[PDB]
C-alpha cells in the first residue's frame, strides 16, 4: 500500500521556526510533525510514503533517512518547479503511487491534526465499494470555510458552497483524503485546485462518498497556534491512552515529558506543556500552556506561560516570558528580563526587557 | 623600513544587525558603494610602498573569506591572509594571539584599524607622522554636543599627545574623538598587561593607562561610524564622492541618452549590469553587477546587490535591495531617509519578490519572501 504527504513551501508563515528547519521537520510535542502521521500511517501497514514538497529535499535528507529504519517506511520525494494548485502535485507523483494492485492511496495535508482513524476507514471503504473517500468535520463557523452538502443518510457529498450568506451545511473537508487508483486520470497538466475544480468533477458524478472525523481538527498557519493546538492533541491523548502523559505532586493538567527532559524540584509544570528531549530545567520554573523544544535549559525562578522557546536557547534566572512570546533557536535572554509577546529571532542574547509585543533580529 | 597591515573583521555576533542581508553575506563583505565593507581599507594599504603583508583577524569561517581574499591580490598585489581566532579576546588578546605571524617579517609598524569605519584612510599621512611623533601608537574635530556617542578624549595639541581617555564615562570633553598605527613595540605593552596584571580590551587598559606617557599621540576629510544597517548608505555616498573627488571615470557620469541612462552624479554602475535609457538614475545610487534595471525607474540615495530584477516603472528611495530580489511593475520601495530611526531605511533580504504595484514604506523584509499587499511600518518575518 502506497500513501502521499502534501508539505507544500518550507513554511514561510511558520518563521522563525522556520528559518532553518523546513515545515515539517519542527518538533510537535516532542515529535516532528512529520511523525506524527507516518507512524499513523504504519498502523494502516503503509510501506512507502511520498511527500510533494517545492522546495529542494537537500536540507533533509538526512533526517527522512533516520525514519525509514526506525519505522520501516520507504520514504522519497517529489519536487515540483511550481506547486501546481492543490491537485497538481498528485499528477507528478502517479508513478510512485502505482503498484499495480490498484489499491487507493492516502493523500494527506501537513497543516492538519487530528486523531487519525485510518483501520475503521477502509472498512467504510470496503463495504459499500465507493470509489473516493474524504473526511469531514464540523465547525462553528462554516461561512469562513467551503461547506460540503452531504445526505446525512449515506454520506454522498453534492456541491461545493464557499461563504455561504444562508445557511446550507455546517461540515467541511478536514485535508485528508482517501482516493482509488482510477481517479489519476481525471486530472490536468494545468494547475488545478482539487478543492475547486477535481472534487465537484467527482460530485457531479456521484462516484464518492464523505465519513465524518470524530476527533479534533486544526490548521496550523501560524506560530501561535501551537499552543492551542497542542491542548487539542493532550486532550485526545487523555482520551487514547492516558499513560502516555506525566503526572505528580508538581503537574497539572495534562503534560508531555521526554525521557530524556529532566525537572528540577521545586517545580509546577502544566497545563499543557511539552518538553522535549535533551531538555535542561531548573528549579522553582512555572511552566505554563507553554511549549519546549530540544536541548534549551531554563534557569530557576523562571516564569514561562503561553510561548514557544526555541531549540538549544537559554532562560536566565528569574526570567519572566508570556503573552506568545517567539524565540528562534539559540536565543540566551539573561536573567531578569521581561517578554511580553517578542518574536525573536535565533542566534541573539536579549538583555533588555521586550516589555510590549515586539519583532527583535 | 617595512609594515604590516592588521584589520579587524569580527564574527558573526557582531553582523546581528545585519541580518537581512547578514545570513547570505557577513558584514565586511557587505558592498558599500559597490565594493565590499573591507574593499576600501584594502585598497589604501596599496599607497605604502613599505607594505607588504595583510592579515584579516576574526572568528568567522575561512571558508567564506578564502573565496574573497583570492580575488584582492589579482588587482593590488598585495598578501591579504585570514586568520581565525580560535578564542576571541575582543581587540588587545586577538592581535597579541599569534603575535609571531605579524611579526614574522620584522616590520618597523603595524597598522590596525576596524571594519566598522569610513573615513578617507590617509595611512600615508598617519605613518610619517607617526614617524615623527615616535613612541608606540598615533582624531576628528566634532561638536561638543556630539558627545554621548564616545565621550571624553584629551589631547595636548602642541605635541599632539594623548593627555586623557575615558571610554564611556566623559565627565567634560575636549571636541576629540577616536576614529578607529603603532610601532613593533606594542606586543611588549600586552604581555605587561596579559603576563604582569592579567578578554583585554585596547581602549581601557592600555589606552587609557598611556595618557601622561609621552607614547600615544594624535582627519581632515570624513568619518562615519557603520554598525547600523541604515548607515551603509550615509557612508556610500561619501566613498562615492571620494570617487568623484579622484577618478570619476570609474562612476557613471552618462548625462544624456546615447543608450545611456539619465545619471545624475554620485553613481557607480557597474559593466555587468542591464540599463534602458528611460530609466532617470539619481544622486548617491551604487549599481551591482548581473542586474536588469527597467524602464523609467527612478533610483535615487540606494544601494542595489547582484542579480535583482527590477520590473516596469519601479520606484526606489532609501532603500537596500538584497540579493536576487525581484521588484514587481509600478511597485515602490521608499523610505524616509532618516539615519537615526531604525526604520529609516527600508531594507530588502535576498529573493524577496515585491509583486506588481506593491508598496513597501520604511520597513525590513527578511530573505526569501514573497509580497502580495503593500506594508508599511512593520518589520516583516
Amino acid at each position: 500500500m502506497k500513501a502521499l504527504i502534501l508539505v507544500g513551501g518550507f513554511g514561510t508563515r511558520l518563521r522563525p521556526l522556520t528559518l532553518s528547519f523546513p515545515k515539517p521537520l519542527v518538533d510537535f510535542a516532542n515529535k516532528p510533525m512529520i511523525l506524527h502521521q507516518i507512524e499513523a500511517l504504519k498502523a494502516v501497514g503503509v510501506d512507502e510514503v511520498v511527500l510533494a514538497i517545492n522546495y529542494q529535499p537537500e536540507v533533509m535528507l538526512n533526517f527522512l533517512k533516520d525514519f525509514e529504519t526506525k519505522l520501516e517506511i520507504k520514504i522519497t520525494c517529489s519536487q515540483e518547479t511550481e506547486p501546481l494548485g492543490t491537485a497538481g502535485p498528485l499528477a507528478l507523483a502517479r508513478d510512485k503511487l502505482l503498484d499495480g494492485s490498484g489499491e487507493p492511496f492516502f493523500v494527506l495535508n501537513s497543516d492538519v491534526i487530528s486523531e487519525y482513524p485510518l483501520k475503521e476507514m477502509l472498512e467504510f471503504h470496503k463495504s459499500h465499494g465507493g470509489e473516493a473517500s474524504i473526511m469531514v468535520t464540523k465547525v462553528d463557523e462554516p461561512s469562513k470555510y467551503g461547506v460540503v452538502v452531504m445526505e446525512e443518510s449515506t454520506g454522498r457529498v453534492e456541491k461545493f458552497v464557499e461563504k455561504p450568506k444562508l445557511y446550507v451545511g455546517n461540515k467541511i473537508n478536514a485535508g485528508i483524503y482517501l482516493l482509488n487508483p482510477s481517479v489519476l486520470d481525471k486530472i490536468e497538466l494545468r494547475p488545478t485546485s482539487i478543492e475547486k475544480e477535481t472534487f465537484p468533477k467527482i460530485a457531479a458524478a456521484q462516484g464518492l462518498y464523505a465519513m465524518v472525523l470524530p476527533g479534533f481538527w486544526m490548521d496550523i498557519g501560524q506560530p501561535r497556534d501551537y499552543i492551542t493546538g497542542l491542548r487539542l492533541y493532550l486532550d485526545s491523548l487523555r482520551k487514547k491512552s492516558p499513560a502516555k502523559l506525566t503526572s505528580g505532586p508538581h503537574i497539572v493538567g495534562n503534560v508531555l515529558v521526554d525521557e530524556t527532559a529532566t525537572i528540577g524540584e521545586g517545580c509546577l509544570i502544566g497545563p499543557d506543556v511539552a518538553i522535549g528531549p535533551g531538555c535542561i530545567v531548573e528549579s522553582g520554573v512555572r511552566l505554563s500552556r507553554c511549549t519546549v523544544m530540544r536541548g534549551v535549559r531554563i534557569k530557576k525562578h523562571a516564569c514561562i506561560s503561553s510561548s514557544i522557546i526555541g531549540w538549544h536557547s537559554t532562560v536566565g534566572q528569574w526570567a519572566r516570558i508570556e503573552n506568545m512570546t517567539i524565540l528562534g533557536e539559540d536565543v540566551h535572554v539573561s536573567d531578569e528580563i521581561y517578554s511580553n509577546g517578542g518574536v525573536v529571532l535565533p542566534h541573539k542574547e536579549i538583555k533588555s526587557n521586550i516589555l510590549k509585543p515586539e519583532i527583535v533580529m | 623600513e617595512k609594515v604590516v597591515a592588521v584589520i579587524m573583521v569580527g564574527g558573526p555576533t557582531k553582523g546581528t544587525r545585519f541580518r537581512p542581508l547578514s545570513f547570505n553575506t557577513p558584514k565586511p563583505l557587505i558592498p558599500l558603494a559597490g565594493q565590499p565593507m573591507i574593499h576600501h581599507p584594502i585598497s589604501a594599504c596599496k599607497k605604502i610602498s613599505n607594505l607588504a603583508q595583510i592579515f584579516l583577524i576574526g572568528f568567522y569561517e575561512e571558508r567564506e573569506f578564502a573565496l574573497y581574499v583570492s580575488s584582492i591580490s589579482n588587482e593590488l598585489k598585495i598578501p591579504v591572509r585570514y586568520l581565525k581566532e580560535d578564542k576571541p579576546h575582543g581587540s588587545a588578546g586577538a592581535l597579541y594571539y599569534f603575535r609571531d605571524r605579524i611579526m614574522e617579517e620584522k616590520p618597523s609598524h603595524v597598522f590596525l584599524l576596524n571594519c566598522d569605519v569610513c573615513c578617507s584612510f590617509p595611512l600615508q599621512g598617519i605613518l610619517d607622522a607617526h614617524r615623527r611623533y615616535g613612541g608606540i601608537g598615533t582624531v576628528i574635530k566634532v561638536s561638543a554636543e556630539a558627545a554621548s556617542q564616545f565621550g571624553e578624549l584629551i589631547a595636548d595639541p602642541d605635541t599632539k599627545e594623548l593627555l586623557h581617555y575615558t571610554e564611556k564615562p566623559e565627565t567634560f570633553v575636549s571636541d576629540l574623538i577616536n576614529c578607529g598605527v603603532f610601532t613593533s613595540d606594542i606586543f611588549n605593552a600586552i604581555e605587561e598587561v596579559y603576563s604582569q596584571i592579567r578578554f583585554v580590551r585596547l581602549d581601557q587598559d592600555i589606552l587609557s593607562p598611556l595618557a601622561g606617557k609621552k607614547q600615544l599621540y594624535t582627519n581632515k576629510d570624513f568619518w562615519e561610524q557603520i554598525k547600523t544597517p541604515g548607515k551603509s548608505l550615509k557612508c556610500s555616498a561619501l566613498y562615492l564622492s571620494q570617487f568623484r573627488e579622484t577618478s570619476p571615470h570609474i562612476l557613471a557620469s552618462g548625462d544624456g541618452t546615447n543608450r545611456k541612462p539619465t545619471i545624475i552624479g554620485d553613481v557607480y554602475i557597474h559593466p555587468s549590469v542591464k540599463l534602458h535609457p528611460t530609466a532617470k538614475i539619481g544622486p548617491n545610487v551604487s549599481i551591482s553587477a548581473n542586474v536588469r534595471v527597467g524602464p523609467g525607474v527612478r533610483l535615487i540615495s540606494c544601494i542595489i546587490l547582484d542579480d535583482v530584477e527590477i520590473k516596469e516603472n519601479a520606484v526606489v528611495i532609501n532603500s537596500i535591495i538584497g540579493w536576487k530580489s525581484s521588484i514587481g511593475r509600478w511597485s515602490r520601495v521608499q523610505a524616509s531617509g532618516d539615519y537615526n530611526d531604525r526604520l529609516g531605511i527600508t531594507i530588502l533580504g535576498e529573493a524577496v519578490t515585491v509583486e506588481d504595484e506593491v508598496a513597501v514604506i520604511g520597513s525590513i523584509v527578511l530573505q526569501n519572501k514573497t509580497l502580495n499587499v503593500s506594508v508599511q511600518d512593520d518589520i516583516i518575518l
